[PDB]
């Protein structure tokens, strides 16, 4: 429900000054930095598709395939004789 | 009983007081069950 946040009209109240950054500050810097990389590698701001994430999640991928070879061939080879 | 005249000019304005009612929206409902 409630998500609001009303101008302060208190001048004598508190400011809030040396912010962090939240998952949702985060997530919208993540946005616009792939939506200009987009529009630098390529000349698309549309972001219908992004290849360039697609990319980035490939090669992640293969290295997320390579820890967990090399964890299991460990296991393997500690738990069998 | 003065021996001296006062006159009567424009007020000095008061702070501004306002009545503007202020409105909070009601806390949120529960998870609906």
């Amino acid at each position: 429900f409630s998500s609001r946040t009303p101008v302060n009209e208190n001048p004598d109240g508190v400011q809030y000054r040396r912010g962090f950054v939240t998952r949702h500050q985060v997530s919208g810097w993540r946005f616009v930095m792939r939506r200009i990389a987009s529009g630098v590698a390529l000349h698309d701001t549309r972001m219908l598709v992004d290849p360039l994430r697609t990319q980035s999640r490939a090669v992640l991928t293969g290295a997320l395939i390579l820890v967990t070879g090399l964890v299991g061939c460990f296991i393997f080879s500690l738990f069998r004789p | 009983m003065s021996r001296l005249i006062f006159e009567h000019q424009r007020r000095l304005t008061p702070p501004t007081t306002r009545k503007g009612t202020i409105t909070i929206e009601p806390p949120p409902q529960l998870p609906r069950v």
